[PDB]
RNA sequence: UAUGAGUAGCGCAAGAUAAGUGAGAAUCUUAUCCACCGUAAGACUAAGGUUUCCAGGGGAAGGCUCGUCCGCCCUGGGUUAGUCGGGACCUAAGGCGAGGCCGAAAGGCGUAGUCGAUGGACAACUGGUUGAUAUUCCAGUACUAGAUAUGAUCGUGAUGGAGGGACGCAGUAGGCUAAGAGAUGCCAGUUAAUGGAUCCUGGUCUAAGCAGUGAGGUGUGAGAUGUGUCAAAUGCAUUUCUCUCUAACAUUGAGCUGUGAUGGGGAAGCAACUACGGUUGCGAACUCUCUGAUGUCACACUGCCAAGAAAAGCUUCUAGCGUAAAGUCAUAUCUACCCGUACCGCAAACCGACACAGGUAGUCGAGGCGAGUAGCCUCAGGUGAUCGAGAGAACUCUCGUUAAGGAACUCGGCAAAAUAGCCCCGUAACUUCGGGAGAAGGGGUGCUGGUGUAAAAGCCAGCCGCAGUGAAUAGGCCCAAGCAACUGUUUAUCAAAAACACAGCUCUCUGCUAAACCGCAAGGUGAUGUAUAGGGGGUGACGCCUGCCCGGUGCUGGAAGGU
RNA sequence: AUGAGCAGGGUGAAGGUGUGGUAAGACGCACUGGAGGCCCGAACCAGGACACGUUGAAAAGUGUUUGGAUGACUUGUGGA
């Protein structure tokens, strides 16, 4: 889903377009309370911390159902809002209560489809069952190894999640790049897929839109001091040939990988 | 019980004594409802109430050194009528 | 041009007053030299 | 203490005479003209300055000269609040942080909490008033909050529970109004030199209340299951429907209409006396037309994506509520704290060592032309900014000209020149199809009467002109190539670019208490992020294309053996 | 983080709408309509060139031109 800009100036060249054209009208609601908060990077600490950033708006976010660990309800969505944060979509919520919960919307649900899990639910789009009960080969998300604790793990912004199989305890999933973990199998998982998916192709021309994305710009590492980086600057645009350049910090980038093999970890892999 | 330091006798003051109402200091710590039911005690005078205006300290040169000169609270007694002015 | 201290009454506080001097244990220190020196003031 | 040297400079703008003053006047004061600024060189207001203000007196230094003058000096006064700004309210960003965490120590982190305005909460506004204070002093009107005095009656209804406050940007339309123009109307002068009358002030009302309205949004409600609102709740949103969406109704609302409020304001002037300087007193109409905002409704609406503070004051709900005058309104009269309040503030008080040729918030900001807050001359207002006189040397620098010729000068049309306004014609090249492009080049442009221009140009004829955006103010163009796409950014105290950056494109790393990073750790970023994300490396749109070589290096992976 | 702005005037997209257009869309021309690192040009913010001065008004300027001029703007405030 994507428009375009009609190329009437320079720098309004090519203004690959939005195309929304699709998410509720506008004005998310008040009680979605949460407090904005920019680090900048810049930590406890606050030299920087963490490199090029910053520069996007007071980003007023919102609790979405990160858990959703609630039970056979007439769970009903309302509205698909945009997001400033993330790259799916969003979605109200009421419950019997009266409540105001809220969920990372999908690809083709709506309004009043007010799917829900106890796990009681079966397969259709929207259901926070565990794959204890979900079968084999499904395209899920919100799947996170600590039960009673939601989105930490590949619930994920993009494309949703997929899985192969499970066995005892866990479950064999893979993820996206041919990478699998075996997770614990009664934990939470929804059913479904990612809000938006052409939510990676939109080229975009000023460095200063980008900076209303909230980025100050990223330098190269070249005509960098000897001081600055091991890019060791000198006559011209010169080549590097120091042994496969790296960071200005102190430890070659390009190849390696740094697994962290001794982890709470490695028993729930793929090959890769 | 008697903190009013002093008067003050301007050109104003004639103004002030046509106006029934006066100029009077005391001491820094002080409030105007507190001297102001002093000046009711002391005086049998019916006040209205008292502005607010204090005094920077003047610190010029007086003598061969710096004249410190300190400020004092200039209270402007804003009396009612039909009471006893005090001509003094 | 523009020179550097322009100061408010913030600005010439706030780095240099009794608990921000007093504060750190430390500025506190070399106000105690200042005090065994003696010289016309302390805080300021 | 010389010296240079009585030389440089005398710190960016014009005063002038007469009279006073004194002892001594250029430079002090007045009068009278001139002059300048005037989207300011006005007024008012931040920070700042910290009394510089004013009055009187004086002139040791200071004033870049003089100097009776003064931001200089002595003396004396001068700043006034229930409502103005803050605090006695809340809170961001942040800081401190008992608890706790780690750490040789000091420490550094941090939960509760605590302060922290530039924010959000809320009553007063007109007139007069000094040498100086005015929303502060007082006349008139308030309102806010409390008090004690006084017919309630069960009522209050919380830290809970809601609601609400509560918010992006652009742009258009009105609505009204400040504000301005023109005449009605009022007051005073028919001016003196051809002419012979028209001349300029005229031109009020404050918010609060009382009652509505420009109008706006806004859908409403009702019933039932409540399923909940960590307890409860009648408050809330949704389960389900009767509707019924007239929008009645809930809900806000510029201005105006009266009232408020007949409030003294108001000049030529008039008298009086106070020097007659001045003060006191007295005294005019108070109309309408037209423009009318970016102010106003009001982020109201529309529209578009970078999707847009906070709590608290406030309402509602009940847990409670001696609920018995807690409550509660009438009623009555008082009260309403502390700090700040003067002056200057595009500046001789600020910050530039200085009476300096910088910098310095913000809000208003006249007419006439004029789109215009650009010009240009005069409003209101303010100012003459600090050494002058001579003489017009040469020279030095800012300005105006120039035959005839043109860039022949020079490394280089470098500087200057010249063009430009508005309208109306017209407009190549390639193009990524928008542009180019104001391409270029062309024409017009004053006034008089018509007629048509008022909504509205063009017509006609004439009058003229050296000249018609009469001056001011406001593009030199073209061809071609290289580099860079572009806009941005770039060494303030040299260098703005081909340098950086940038979207883009490429690769690689990271499945999460990430990787990476910062810190001894703790803690935290990364990000309430989840591989379309994060980190690193290259290159820098778009178009085409990215060929070969794993010998070596590094990287990755593997394990037989050596080590 | 909270705020303040940033005169005017063109330009004209997208979007939307309606009819000729269409089986129906694409099309036609209106109408809005302004988005826009749009343009000119004020304040404002810079400093490209040039002259002046350079024991200078000045520890970095003046003066004349020049750029941006609704943004990656400018910048108050108060912080790290």
């Amino acid at each position: 889903g994507i428009k375009v800009y009609k190329p009437t100036t320079n720098g309004r060249r090519n203004m690959t377009g939005s195309d929304f054209a699709e998410i509720t009208t506008s004005t998310p609601e008040k009680s979605l309370l949460v407090s904005m908060s920019k680090t900048a990077g810049r930590n406890n600490t606050g030299r920087i911390t963490v490199r090029h950033h910053g520069g996007g708006h007071k980003r007023k976010y919102r609790m979405i159902d990160f858990k959703r660990t609630t039970d056979n309800v007439v769970a009903k969505v309302a509205t698909i809002e945009y997001d400033p944060n993330r790259t799916a979509n969003i979605a109200l919520i009421v419950y019997a209560n009266g409540v105001k919960s809220y969920i990372l919307a999908a690809k083709g649900l709506e309004v009043g489809m007010t799917v829900v899990s106890g796990p009681d639910a079966d397969i259709k789009v929207g259901n926070a069952l565990p794959l204890a009960n979900i079968p084999v080969g499904t395209l899920i998300h919100n799947i996170e190894l600590k039960p009673g604790k939601g989105g930490q793990l590949v619930r994920s912004a993009g494309a949703s999640a997929q899985v192969l199989g499970s066995e005892g305890k866990y479950t064999l999933v893979r993820l996206q790049s041919g990478e699998v973990r075996m997770i614990l199998s009664t934990c939470r998982a929804t059913i479904g897929v990612v809000g938006n998916e052409q939510q990676s192709l939109i080229n975009l021309g000023k460095a200063g839109r980008t900076r209303h994305m909230g980025i100050r710009p990223t330098v190269r590492g070249s005509v960098m001091n000897p001081n600055d980086h091991p890019h060791g600057g000198g006559e011209g645009r010169q080549p590097v040939g120091r042994k496969s350049p790296m960071t200005p910090w102190g430890k070659p980038a390009l190849g390696l990988k740094t697994r962290n093999k001794k982890a709470k970890s490695s028993k729930l892999i793929v090959r890769r | 019980y008697d903190i009013i330091r002093k008067p003050i006798i301007t050109e104003a003051s004639m103004a002030a004594m046509d106006q029934k109402k006066y100029t009077f200091e005391v001491d820094s710590r002080a409030h105007k409802l507190l001297i102001k039911q002093a000046v009711e005690a002391v005086f049998d005078v019916k006040v209205a109430s008292v502005n607010t205006i204090s005094v920077k300290p003047k610190s010029k040169r007086v003598g061969k050194y710096t004249g410190t000169k300190s400020g004092y609270k200039k209270a402007i007694v804003t009396l009612t009528e039909d009471s006893k002015t005090i001509e003094i | 041009m523009k020179r550097t201290y322009q100061p408010h009454k913030k600005s010439r506080k706030t780095t240099h007053g009794f608990r921000s001097r007093m504060a750190t244990k430390n500025g506190r220190r070399v106000l105690a030299a200042r005090r065994r020196k003696g010289r016309a003031s302390l805080t300021v």
